[PDB]
């Protein structure tokens, strides 16, 4: 499947696992599973088909520090920056979901924005009322890029 | 804008030829081309190498440069190579291209020759500049022109270098100006690079 | 097994149109990018842009405005349009591939055949021949054959009787896209102002037949 976000799923019950069948290998996908879940309502007032995505920053702003640490346990002595998804299409690029018979296309860009060391994010969509999906994020879809660059900067980006 | 690699390479046969690539802050794949044919990735993910690629075909990456390095360098090595990058932007940026070269004869440094425009062709009133590059090898050169003393890249032609009877190659740059652009200084010159030497030659108007 | 060529012409006038497209046998369509690039000197190996089954498209900056790719699902072909050419576009297209997912580390796969498409100039003209003259003791004269067209041109000295010392230079593609190129002598520097040395320049596809005579300057 070609998301980036996992809506109403299953819960890791004690704490954050990683999941892949070769860390050692970039090709592969990594699924990392959570434990606490973070709200994310996206909603359609009506351009028209302009929407948004309220999300709490500190939330998810401490939903990839957290995130860092086990990744940091997987790469001694490196760092872990968080960068847009580098796709050719809108649904991949974008969080895209249908919600109410509709399907979206969120820029999902300021979820990632920079390295994270230990108000709210509002996302433009695409695609006359208002609607508004409650979905919750139980868990993320990322793809390291390899190359062994020497300042030891693992970039992630979530994809598949 | 590209990411910049140097114009040419040149090692004797069965040595070691390294090519840079600076300029990128991403990952870096490399292509191999042949005249005539297709290009072909010989490297991705900056040092990963597919099957069909021999494995003295390797190469690495240190932030800013990607580096595509051959040892044990044959005939069969001899072609542009074209160094890539993803970018968030432009989405795909390719390098400047080098031209790997096999030393099969002796280096010979480029005889150059400047002709300020003729008084015939003033009264055209156009004005052309020709500088003449020949026997030099390996075939690959660098043609910077400069009015009075600052460069100029503007109105500059320059060919492909042509492989002559004697084994050697020859190339030429023409700088095309307006009766009024050439008058306005008083002296231009034609710098031809070629390996770790230059010739640089002046003419002025009169 | 996934093969590309392209068709469409080979020639396409100044300022005209070019329309190409790359044929895809052996695959669907589906879950790819459909790119095109070209490659020639002065511009290097560039990406144009490519194309998604969905007709979702992404153009290159540079070439962003006059370029348009548009894919046919049916005949499994996708086309190409470049529209106010010029000499600059003279280069060798081509048709690649690109699997659907991250960019990051992506590279093109199944290239095609190599299209060479070359903007010619707007009709035939005959060129203006001037002369180069001359000021370790030798010296330098030549000739110049200036804006002309179609290839090529023969140029000799003094009858074909001066021969060692000559070099005539392969054509310059002036941006209007017409052609130039020269001839030069390296004579001995006390032959000046006795050895008369002339340039015959001909150009048979206009019928052009110039002598000129290049004397030491005034
Ligand atoms: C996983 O990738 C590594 C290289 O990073 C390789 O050595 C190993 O064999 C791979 N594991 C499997 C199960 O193929
Ligand atoms: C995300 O938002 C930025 C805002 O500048 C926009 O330029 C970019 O194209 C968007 N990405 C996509 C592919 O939706
Ligand atoms: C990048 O982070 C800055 C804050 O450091 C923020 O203001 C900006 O909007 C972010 N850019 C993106 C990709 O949205
Ligand atoms: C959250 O952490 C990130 C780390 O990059 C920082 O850039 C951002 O400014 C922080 N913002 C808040 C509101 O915590
Ligand atoms: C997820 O579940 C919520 C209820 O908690 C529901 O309203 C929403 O439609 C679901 N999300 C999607 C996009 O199906
Ligand atoms: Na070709
Ligand atoms: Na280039």
């Amino acid at each position: 499947v070609s998301t980036q976000l996992l809506l109403n799923g299953s819960l890791a019950k004690e704490e954050i696992v990683i999941r892949s069948e070769n860390l050692t290998d970039n090709a592969k996908t990594i699924i990392v599973h959570l434990k606490e879940s973070v709200e994310i309502v996206c909603t359609r007032p009506g351009d028209t088909r302009q929407a948004h995505c309220n999300i709490s920053e500190e939330k998810w702003n401490k939903t990839l520090q957290k995130v860092s640490k086990i990744l940091q346990e997987h790469f001694p002595n490196k760092a872990i920056k968080f960068e847009p998804h580098s796709g050719g299409d809108l649904e991949i690029t974008t969080h895209s979901f249908n919600c109410r018979g509709e399907f979206f296309y969120c820029n999902t860009t300021k979820l990632f924005n920079g390295t994270y060391n230990s108000t709210t994010i509002t996302l433009p969509c695409r695609i006359k009322g208002n609607i508004t999906c409650k979905s919750i994020i139980t868990g993320l879809l990322l793809t390291r890029d390899g190359g062994n660059d020497d300042n030891d900067t693992e970039t992630f980006r979530p994809g598949g | 804008y590209e990411l910049t690699q140097p114009p040419s390479v040149s090692v004797s046969p069965g040595q070691t030829a390294t090519i840079t690539c600076s300029g990128a802050s991403t990952n870096v794949c490399w292509y191999q081309v042949k005249p005539g044919q297709s290009p072909e990735v010989v490297i991705f993910e900056n040092y990963k190498r597919p099957s069909g690629i021999p494995d003295r075909f390797s190469g690495s990456k240190s932030g800013s440069t990607a580096t595509l390095t051959i040892r044990g360098t044959q005939a069969i090595d001899e072609a542009d190579y074209y160094c890539q990058v993803w970018d968030s932007f432009s989405t795909f940026v390719f390098g400047s291209g080098t031209q790997v070269t096999v030393l099969r004869q002796p280096k010979a440094n480029p005889t150059v020759t400047l002709f300020p425009p003729s008084s015939e062709e003033l009264q055209a009133n156009k004005a052309t500049l020709v500088c003449l590059i020949s026997d030099f090898y390996p075939g690959a050169v660098t043609v910077a022109w400069k009015a009075d003393s600052s460069p100029v890249k503007a109105g500059v032609e320059t060919t492909t270098p042509s492989k002559q009877s004697n084994n050697k190659y020859a190339a030429s740059s023409y700088l095309s100006l307006t009766p009024e652009q050439w008058k306005s200084h008083r002296s231009y010159s034609c710098q031809v690079t070629h390996e770790g030497s230059t010739v640089e030659k002046t003419v002025a108007p009169t | 097994q996934v093969q590309l060529q392209e068709s469409g012409p080979g020639v396409v006038k100044s300022s005209e149109t070019l329309s190409l497209t790359c044929t895809v046998s052996g695959g669907s369509m589906g879950g790819t990018y459909w790119s095109w690039l070209r490659l020639s000197p002065g511009k290097g190996l560039e990406w144009i842009g490519y194309i998604f089954h969905t007709g979702e498209t992404n153009y290159s900056p540079s070439l962003k405005g006059r370029v348009s790719i548009s894919v046919d699902t049916s005949e499994d072909q996708f086309s190409l349009r470049l529209r106010s050419v010029t000499a600059a576009d003279t280069a060798v297209y081509f048709c690649a591939s690109l699997p659907r997912g991250q960019l990051v580390n992506a590279y093109f796969r199944n290239w095609g055949r190599g299209s060479l498409v070359s903007v010619t100039a707007a009709s035939t003209k005959g060129p203006s021949v001037f002369p180069l003259a001359p000021s370790g003791g030798t010296a330098a004269l030549g000739c110049l054959v200036k804006d002309y067209f179609p290839e090529p041109v023969t140029v000799s000295w003094n009858s074909g009787a001066l021969t060692s010392g000559v070099h005539t230079f392969p054509a310059v593609l002036q941006s209007s896209g017409l052609y130039s190129l020269s001839s030069v002598v390296t004579v001995p520097s006390s032959s000046l102002g006795t050895q008369t040395y002339i340039c015959n320049v001909n150009h048979k596809p206009s019928n052009t037949k110039v002598d000129k005579k290049v004397e030491p300057k005034s």
